[PDB]
């Protein structure tokens, strides 16, 4: 009963390392520095198969990184928050997104590495950016632990709600 | 040179217009082809832009799945290595 | 009459035949046109599948060369393994 997952953002931001936390393998491998992609298969109980994209971004495959886009289920934009141009790079980013994503696939923000504290966002300044994008806001951190599997958990809520409205 | 002249030229007109209303019968048939190949030609563009999730998923599967049981494997026997490097130990 | 025949023919011709230098030449823009885009839907399902087969060599070097890494290190444990259960049968 699969669902496509995909993460987006810039380098440094924090995906791998949200990615390996989230799925608890260790014996895994990580392509992300050698190739530019990974792809992981969480299962999880909501009362569903999750499959996750994740990417460097770069040139190179841009055409295949894009067809993750069209086909992916939920997106997930993740920003820095030590970091200040990570957290304006979204808009960018959200066109970039509406214009190959799937119109009916369900978006969520990320305000990560909470944990790090030279934070140049706050929480309220983070759903200014949510506010007007009509989509669900968390942060998290991805050393800590903290909201990780909620990340995810309610992001295939959300999914699982909108299969069945029609 | 004049009035054959003519009546050839006339002729020649003739089998020029001929040579021409058939290249127009010709290249339109050639237009319809030209656009069987392309309307087929965006049809693989999208084929494949679709099916490449999906393929590209399957390469990722197998190769976490390689090494992950290559990695396991060797864990496995450090385990072993452990369990007797302290089998002697406390002995 | 017959002259004055043949000589509006003639004319009537001519321009029927300047008709089709117009039809072809433009028919054989609408085909580069068409081909135009018919090179288009090729040019990139090429540049696709030159990315997939550049992923799918890349992907799958990179797989074994750390199932190498794997096996490497599994075999020089292997060995640690097997001098300590050459101890173990001494006690
Ligand atoms: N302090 C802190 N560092 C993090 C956190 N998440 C990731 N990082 C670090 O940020 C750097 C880049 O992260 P990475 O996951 O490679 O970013 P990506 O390129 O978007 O996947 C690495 O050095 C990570 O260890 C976090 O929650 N807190």
């Amino acid at each position: 009963s699969i669902m496509k997952i995909l993460l987006i953002g810039d380098v440094g931001v924090g995906k791998s390392c949200l990615l390996v936390r989230f799925v608890e393998d260790k014996f895994n491998p990580s392509f992300i520095t050698t190739i530019g992609i990974d792809f992981k298969i969480k299962t999880v109980d909501i009362n569903v198969k999750l499959q996750l994209w994740d990417t460097a971004g770069q040139e190179r495959f841009r055409t295949i990184t894009t067809a993750y886009y069209r086909g992916a289920m939920g997106i997930i934009l993740v920003y820095d928050v030590t970091d200040e141009r990570t957290f304006t790079n979204i808009k960018q980013w959200f066109k970039t997104v509406n214009e190959h994503a799937n119109d009916e696939a369900q978006l969520l923000l990320v305000g990560n590495k909470s944990d790090m504290e030279t934070r140049v966002v706050t929480a309220d300044q983070g759903e200014a950016l949510a506010k007007e994008l009509g989509i669900p806001f968390i942060e998290s951190s991805a050393k800590n632990d903290d909201n990780v599997n909620e990340i995810f958990f309610t992001l295939a809520k959300l999914i699982q709600e909108k299969i069945d409205s029609n | 040179s004049n009035y054959n002249q003519l009546k050839e030229d006339y002729n020649t007109l003739k089998r020029e217009l001929s040579d021409r209303d058939d290249e127009v019968k010709r290249l339109r048939e050639d237009i319809a082809k030209e656009n069987e190949l392309r309307t087929k030609a965006e049809e693989e563009a999208d084929k494949l832009n679709k099916e490449v999730e999906d393929l590209t998923a399957s390469l990722f599967d197998e190769a976490n799945n390689m090494v992950a049981d290559a990695r396991k494997e060797k864990y496995a026997i450090e385990i072993l290595n452990k369990r007797l490097t302290e089998q002697l130990r406390e002995k």
